[PDB]
């Protein structure tokens, strides 16, 4: 059972049965909208003026190269200058985070998002090169296509070159996973590293380039859709092509990895936010891991001076998470109060709450995952008067979706049991067994 | 110096809000909320930050944050737009058999309905609008004449509310009375 949620005899609903929900709504959507034959592309009917042959994506997939594109030249390939000094996976890597990082505030940026394979979305547009906007009339969705599918298998190849052990078969589709979900993310316009220059300037040629693409659309298609950024076009754009996107992920794989859903992924159903929350605790249990190995020297004052200056060194660095820690569990009890708030007031039509753009949709996600848990929906009996759960905290969620199975003693997520903390703490000062072995 | 997220709030009466009263200082002497409203406080590391979350939200009210600081007291407020469907959507009691050539006097009362401003009132005979008018008193009386017709027999006449919140992003509240059908002789 979950050891950070209050007794409960609550029929569960996890995050992927909610992931599933917002599948079934995602196709609804562009079958009713019927521009799915017009936004589905076919790559091999692209143009690409760095010198790949397009029919290379239909007759061999997995051998498409950076010469497959329509990017500047400048541009080796979808993962030039990405990693130089393969951080990525190292174990202690830092979360970047603060107003240099996101808009949304409380937003960790995980290492493998920072170094992400997609130079060549970011070099379509630069100084005068525009190629993929000079392709012959009804070719730019199919070129777009190309990139898209070039930068998805230059990433999961990456991540197969350089995981943290290479026999983590689960651990490399995990970051795989997670990888097509960002990717998705990026063409949405919905990513949250939007204050970093080079995502600013990716960001600002899927519009142009999306521009040109409802252009070409058919009048009664073009119709449905309205916004700037065109944002809804890219949401249907992207269930258009993402089992395209995933097959191309396998590419190069011994190992590839499995579709819970009409095999592909869910987790580009699930709000970002709430993914890489996820992907932080995980990420935190590897590094609580290498900590408390550094405690083996410490197997008894006297000469155990090698463990004292060991626990005070896994002390100041898991303060160092637990801060990172608190500011994801304080805004995710903001944002599930929000969503709780929306359905005691009826859900959406009848109650629009007061959120930053960006958590629109981890609001809506948290607001049908507090409803399908067993909260309680609908207006409150006054309003239509007529006359005669566990992942209700960060830590919560985190025991249900994560996985802790490399957090060694400390695994708890939340300081109590349900509601001095516990001796299982994650974040604890020192490991409980290690409490008369630290006061030598 | 005290501030209040969000300013304004539309929402449906009986219901909850998350109310942030916020304070320029770094280490407020005191910091709350004057609320006769049940309130439950979100616990955050904040010091000069305090969430609440306000339920049974009846009728407008103005959720009033204070907080004493040492360059002085200071208060902000909130202004909660509380709205519900009428209580009562009822055309007068009419006997159905009517002659024809007669002068019919429809007459609906309708029992609240807020806000008012955003409220109107409609009279129809079958999908037909015959009077529509914003509902103005209690309770909101809706008059029309009809000259009973042959053709009219067997009609249906009906009262309908329309609590239009679309321009502040809700939905178009519909409320219908019991219908009237209309039998006409001679
Ligand atoms: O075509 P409209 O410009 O809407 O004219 C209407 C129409 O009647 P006519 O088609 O005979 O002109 C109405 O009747 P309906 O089409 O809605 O059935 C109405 O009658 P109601 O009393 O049913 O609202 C009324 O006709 P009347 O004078 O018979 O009441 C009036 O036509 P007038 O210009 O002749 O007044
Ligand atoms: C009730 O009706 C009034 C009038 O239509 C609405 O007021 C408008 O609201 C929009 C958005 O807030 C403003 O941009 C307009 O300037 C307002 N117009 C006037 C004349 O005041 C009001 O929002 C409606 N109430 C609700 C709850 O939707
Ligand atoms: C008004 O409409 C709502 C929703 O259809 C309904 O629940 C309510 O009972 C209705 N009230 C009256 C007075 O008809
Ligand atoms: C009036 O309503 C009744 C049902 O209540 C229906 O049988 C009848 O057809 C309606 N009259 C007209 C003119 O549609």
């Amino acid at each position: 059972s979950n050891p950070c949620a209050k007794p409960h005899g609550k029929k569960l609903a996890t995050v992927k049965q909610i992931a599933q929900y917002y599948k079934r709504k995602a196709y609804i959507q562009l079958n009713e909208r019927g521009s799915r034959s017009a936004l589905k592309g076919d790559a091999s009917q692209g143009q690409y003026d760095r010198g790949g042959k397009a029919d290379d994506f239909k007759t061999k997939l997995c051998e498409i190269n950076e010469k497959h594109s329509n990017a500047r030249s400048n541009s080796l390939n979808p993962c030039n200058g990405k990693d130089n000094n393969k951080v990525r996976f190292n174990v202690g890597t830092p979360w970047q985070s603060g107003e240099k990082i996101a808009t949304a505030t409380d937003v960790y940026l995980p290492p493998r998002r920072q170094h992400f394979c997609t130079s060549n979305l970011e070099y379509l547009i630069n100084g005068g090169h525009q190629a993929i906007l000079n392709v012959k009339n009804g070719k730019i969705n199919h070129s777009f296509l190309g990139d898209v599918l070039l930068a998805a298998k230059y990433q999961a190849q990456h991540t197969m070159k350089d995981y943290k052990s290479k026999n983590d078969k689960e651990g490399i589709c995990r970051a795989i996973r997670y990888s097509f979900a960002d990717i998705g993310d990026i063409i949405k316009g919905t990513d949250l590293w939007d204050k970093d220059g080079g995502e600013i300037k990716t960001q600002n040629h899927l519009v142009t380039i999306f521009d040109k693409i409802k252009a070409q659309l058919p009048k009664d298609i073009k119709g449905k859709y309205t916004g700037t950024k065109h944002l809804e076009l890219r949401k249907d754009w992207w269930e258009a092509n993402r089992d395209q996107v995933w097959k191309a992920m396998q590419c190069g794989n011994d190992n590839p990895c499995s579709g819970e859903s009409d095999h592909t992924p869910l987790h580009d159903y699930i709000p970002q936010r709430l993914r890489w929350m996820t992907e932080w605790a995980e990420w935190y249990c590897k590094e609580q891991s290498r900590l408390y190995d550094k405690l083996k020297v410490c197997e008894e004052s006297g000469e155990c001076a090698t463990c004292k200056e060991a626990c005070e060194e896994y002390n100041k660095e898991i303060k160092k998470w637990e801060q990172q820690w608190d500011a994801i569990s304080y805004k995710y009890l903001m944002l599930y109060a929000k969503a709780r708030i929306t359905a005691i007031n009826g859900g959406p039509g009848y109650y629009n709450t007061e959120v930053q753009e960006e958590d629109k949709p981890v609001v809506d996600f948290l607001y049908n995952l507090y409803l399908q848990n067993g909260g309680k929906k609908g207006p409150p009996p006054d309003t239509h008067r007529v006359k005669a759960t566990p992942y209700s905290t960060a830590a919560g969620y985190i025991h249900q979706e994560a996985h802790i199975g490399d957090c060694q003693k400390q695994t708890q997520f939340c300081k109590n049991k349900n509601g001095e903390a516990d001796p299982t703490y994650a974040f604890r000062d020192k490991p409980h067994d290690h409490d008369t072995a630290c006061k030598c | 110096q005290t501030s209040v997220s969000p300013s304004k709030v539309i929402l449906p009466r009986g219901g909850s809000v998350l109310v942030t009263c916020s304070t320029s200082c770094d280490q407020p002497k005191l910091l709350g909320i004057e609320t006769p409203l049940p309130k439950k406080e979100l616990l955050l590391p904040g010091n000069n930050r305090k969430v609440y979350e306000l339920s049974n939200v009846q009728e407008d009210s103005q959720p009033m944050c204070y907080s004493n600081c040492p360059d002085g007291q200071s208060t902000a407020k909130t202004f909660l737009t509380v709205y519900w469907t009428p209580e009562r959507v009822e055309l007068a009691p009419l006997p159905s058999w009517q002659p024809v050539g007669k002068n019919l006097t429809l007459r609906c009362q309708v029992e609240g309905g807020a806000p008012r401003a955003n409220l109107t009132v409609v009279l129809l005979r079958g999908e037909k609008e015959l009077k529509r008018e914003p509902a103005v008193g209690e309770p909101a009386e809706v008059t029309t004449t009809v000259l009973v017709r042959r053709d009219h027999h067997g009609a249906n006449f009906s009262c309908r509310t329309e609590l239009d919140l679309r321009p502040q992003g809700l939905e178009l509240f519909e409320n219908t009375s019991a219908p009237y059908q209309l039998q006409t002789f001679g």
